[PDB]
DNA sequence: TTCTTACTATTTCTTTTTTAACTTTCGGAAATCAAATACACTAATATTAAAACGCGGGGGACAGCGCGTACGTGCGTTTAAGCGGTGCTAGAGCTGTCTACGACCAATTGAGCGGCCTCGGCA
DNA sequence: TGCCGAGGCCGCTCAATTGGTCGTAGACAGCTCTAGCACCGCTTAAACGCACGTACGCGCTGTCCCCCGCGTTTTAATATTAGTGTATTTGATTTCCGAAAGTTAAAAAAGAAATAGTAAGAA
């Protein structure tokens, strides 16, 4: 089976341009540009708690690999969005 | 979850998705969270970017020349994906006089 | 070598290292223990 | 030079696979045929193949071509090519 | 004839209009079939390589980009 | 007088020395001083997240190493 | 042109710290300064910042050499710096 | 502690050039580049296990990884090496 | 018996086994794979240190020193394809004169 | 006044203490055998876009030549590196213990997926 | 403008979730102490301006070479259809290492057993 983003990614792209048509070869673009990214922070956090001799993967970890595969202010745009939903999440 | 936290993208998916890794022994709570929220915004600063070339070409269907006019535009996004290459994408308009 | 069974023998039933096919297997000998494979399937 | 610049950004929309596919797919076969295996391929992956190679050509032409164009000259000799290969790492 | 002289001599001045130039040499053309010949052999060997590991006699796509993957290239689009 | 000019002029040049040169402008100076603090900006920003991260408040070589591994650059000798 | 080449042979041999290593520790300070905390450091850590930062200010030195050389000069300007490091990714 | 490989690489030094001297900043050298290799082979091998659905890491994916890691000669040289050792270890 | 001397190597398979599991590189290992890679981490010692000796050789020096491994790693090709992006601490820069 | 004499490290004999190695258990991985199934590749034409491929011709590449600014280049100093302590107090390690927290094992699903279709919105 | 697309449709099956255990974290607490940084205060080697000329980057002119014209063939092209014979993927089945149990040892320090110096006290 295909394990495709796509009704996640076609539900986001309703939120800013909700009359904008995708293409297939489009959407697997982003899908394994996201996949991508997601492989890459999680590798990265990976080898840092390697590093500081822990087991687990906490959200500090991820905020350290946001932080670094990220540049400059992308990153600190990612890194309020990042802290925003976990606390929402928790006061719930 | 991700009405728990107000997403579109499925936290459940990656919580379980990380676990079939074996990237460290544990796995925390929120970090799932985080990434989603993470990738959440991503997409919706890629989509942004690729909108307005979809928008300005007069055209819907978004087209990947109309995607790599938006990765090689923000020079931090365009820093971080300066390694990547894109079928059918082609190239930046620049020459020279 | 008659590779004829190539099934466990009943000390591979109680130890299921690997199973030799050999007379009476060479999972049987090793610790000289052809008495229980001689009580076994014994071709 | 009646036609240098209104066409070299003609082409530069038209996003295409300029590489004539047959040819390069008997290039590939047999450079394949040159190593072991009687090796079949995948369809798709000769396309696969095709974009990465004209995104590298494309990305050494523009390379030796901003080198030349500090060279004070207008035209690429293979003396920059080679510089701009051998600055660029691999050789 | 084989295959390298299938690069033609118009099909290397085509992307040479892509690539953004108007003059060049003749001793271009076997220049740049050299250093693409290199190229393909420095690729082909680890897809062959990958193809040849998983005890598959046949090469996809997803081998291509896994190879690709090792140059420090990355091609979405096919999976990856 | 701030310490991107205590990089001296006869440093630069006695690099350039052991770099393979025997003529240069006095722009190159300048040049070389912007060229570097962006190379070193581009390092510490990484090694002072690695040194933030494990609550930590210093830094060592381990860091470094590791921060430098980031940029596809490897240095033996230390640790890493 | 009375010293050129027996010297630029000599210091070739003689492989140590070449950039004085007081005002780069204090650049090095300054400039972490400029980030947040008030953080200190081993004292190791500087050598392993100084030869990183040596090799990259030589591997640039020998790129823009040989582009200037191509350059059909024997002098660098900035305008090759400027060159050396746009073909070679970061900018 | 230190985990240092100076024993091994002091008796192995013994067995071509018996009279060279070493320095303990060359040890650190060699020892921290052997980690480096170790890290690099071990990391390969591991995503291609994790690429063909495999829990296990035999020594047919270090025979893949040594073939890709280390280039040309210098792997064909060290394949037969490393498949010397093991029959000679089976055969024990 | 020791596993190393069971298979005639002198780098430290006990360790290399070891090392793999705690190493979080997959499920499980597969035995016979840490004493293979243990054959080829014990063949590369030996292989630039034969070249570190050589250049300590010609030099009439009874030390090894950083230079020695930077002129050995950078001579031979196919090792410094290999290592194409290092930098020996305290290592400099080849013999190199240009035709000027 | 050096013949002695028990200190005195010392240096080698012998043992404890710090791990690695040899058996069981067996579960879940992995190989095997057979069948179903997909498919990659030959092969017929049919254009037909497309490569050679010419004989102009002009425009760029390239070489020679003044030249003068604008580089090395000792020379004479001043200025800091840097070496050598002091030194004292900050963070780094480094254990003692434990509240909390994820792994996990079951139930309990609904939601995010194949697969048609009905409808005609984008090139 | 039309023709083939692209969302918008229903059935559904498997992962998301919910709720408890509980084994073991890493998290604070209270150390011991380097060790790093601050500071003085020496040298003395190196940076820094100065006249100092030659080069050499550069601009100009001439040359002439070769690279792109576009008509005109000429040769190989995508692009179809069908066969089709291979490889490929499931799937039970069966075999079987992998982990994990640790209890023979062992690693090198630790103490002692000579032991070869070893400072002093009379011919
Ligand atoms: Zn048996
Ligand atoms: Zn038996």
């Amino acid at each position: 089976r295909k394990e495709t983003y796509s009704s996640y990614i076609y539900k986001v792209l309703k939120q800013t341009h909700p009359d904008t048509g995708i293409s297939q070869k489009s959407m697997s673009i982003l899908n394994s540009f996201v996949n991508d990214i997601f492989e890459r922070i999680a590798t990265e956090a990976s080898k840092l708690a390697a590093y500081n001799k822990k087991s687990t993967i906490s959200a500090r970890e991820i905020q350290t690999a946001v932080r670094l595969i990220l540049p400059g202010e992308l990153a600190k745009h990612a890194v309020s969005e990042g802290t925003r939903a976990v606390t929402k999440y928790s006061s719930s | 979850r991700s009405a728990k936290a107000g997403l579109t993208f499925p936290v459940g998916r990656v919580h379980r998705l990380l676990r079939r890794g074996n990237y460290a022994q544990r796995i925390g709570s929120g970090a799932p969270v985080y990434l989603t929220a993470v990738l959440e915004y991503l997409a919706a600063e890629i989509l942004e970017l690729a909108g307005n070339a979809a928008r300005d070409n007069k055209k819907t269907r978004i087209i990947p020349r109309h995607l790599q006019l938006a990765i090689r535009n923000d020079d931090e996004l365009n820093k971080l994906l300066g390694n990547v290459t894109i079928a059918q994408g082609g190239v930046l308009p620049n020459i020279h006089q | 070598t008659q590779l004829k069974s190539k099934h466990p023998c009943s000390v591979c039933t109680r130890r299921k290292v690997k199973c030799d096919r050999m007379i009476p297997c060479g999972n049987c000998r090793k610790r000289g223990q052809d008495s229980e494979c001689m009580k076994s399937t014994k071709l | 030079g009646t036609v240098a610049l209104r066409e070299i950004r003609r082409f530069q929309k038209s996003t295409e696979l300029l590489i004539r596919k047959l040819p390069f797919q008997r290039l590939v076969r047999e450079i394949a045929q040159d190593f072991k295996t009687d090796l079949r391929f995948q369809s798709s992956a000769i396309g696969a193949l095709q974009e990465s190679v004209e995104a590298y050509l494309v990305s050494l032409f523009e390379d030796t071509n901003l080198a030349a164009i500090h060279a004070k000259r207008v035209t690429i000799q293979k003396k920059d090519i080679k510089l701009a290969r051998r600055l660029r790492g691999e050789r | 004839r084989d295959n390298i002289q299938g690069i033609t001599k118009p099909a290397i001045r085509r992307l040479a209009r892509r690539g953004g130039v108007k003059r060049i040499s003749g001793l271009i053309y076997e220049e740049v079939r050299a250093v693409l010949k290199s190229f393909l052999e420095s690729v082909i060997r680890d897809s062959v390589t990958y193809t040849e590991h998983a005890k598959r006699k046949t090469v996809t796509s997803l081998d291509v980009v896994y190879a690709l993957k090792r140059q420090g290239r990355t091609l979405y689009g096919f999976g990856g």
